[PDB]
């Protein structure tokens, strides 16, 4: 196991959704921050998280569909980040070196054919 | 003028150190236990009310570049999102407290006391 703690969606937003995840299953993918500085990456990943999802405690006040677009609206101007897309247990291997915004799509993707939307 | 009680958040959070307790946390349970009602709701609680309050920009302004101290501080000990995020949160709302200068806040006796005795609030 190798863990980044950055899920998209977030463990405490996907609570109660199709694509709720427990902690325990290092399987679900996660993003990776890759280059030079990665806590400057994830720092930018926080804020704009931040500013649009809000507070990563509490629900999120919307849809599903809101949910993966609040991602898209926060990562809109992330492109110069590259994250790898990767499970913690190694099982699955989604992208490396994609942006935030490509990262959304490909876990969109995968949670789709797992029949978790 | 910037608030002197974040000057002394900002001492506290460069201390050689603060953050090193990381090293020995169980972060999926102690996340978990975040993200479960009692904790949450009482977080949420907190940031409820603060957000219906009005803060000088100086101060705002100052509590971001705390919020990036906390996160990147912490993030160079177990290089973890989730909890860096949650520190920089944390460290939102508490700053936000001392402003206020609240009494009694859950914030400070629970939050920032954790992080002062070298743990993780949960």
């Amino acid at each position: 196991v190798s863990e980044s703690g950055h899920h998209v969606p977030a463990v405490r937003k996907s609570k109660g959704r199709p694509f709720e995840v427990s902690r325990f299953d290092k399987t679900r993918p996660t993003l990776f921050p890759r280059g030079e500085n990665p806590e400057h990456s994830a720092w930018r990943l926080h804020h704009a998280e931040r500013d649009v999802i809000g507070p990563r405690q509490g629900d999120f006040p919307g849809s599903d569909k809101e949910l993966f677009d609040a991602y898209r609206k926060a990562y809109s101007k992330l492109d110069d980040i590259r994250v790898d897309v990767k499970s913690p247990n190694g099982t699955y291997t989604l992208g490396t070196n994609v942006t935030p915004s490509k990262a959304v799509d490909l876990i969109e993707v995968w949670l789709k054919g797992q029949g978790l939307m | 003028m910037i608030n002197n009680k974040l000057i002394e958040i900002d001492n506290c959070l460069s201390a050689p150190s603060f953050f090193d307790f990381l090293k020995s946390l169980n972060v999926d349970s102690a996340l978990d236990s975040r993200d479960e009602p009692e904790f949450d709701d009482c977080w949420m609680s907190e940031f409820n009310s603060l957000d219906k309050e009005s803060f000088q920009d100086d101060d705002i302004e100052f509590i971001d570049s705390l919020r990036e101290k906390a996160f990147k501080y912490s993030f160079r000990v177990i290089n973890n999102a989730e909890i860096s995020s949650r520190i920089s949160d944390d460290i939102e709302i508490i700053s936000k407290s001392f402003v206020l200068e609240k009494e009694n806040s859950w914030s400070i006796t629970h939050l920032w006391s954790s992080y002062k005795n070298g743990k993780f609030p949960e």
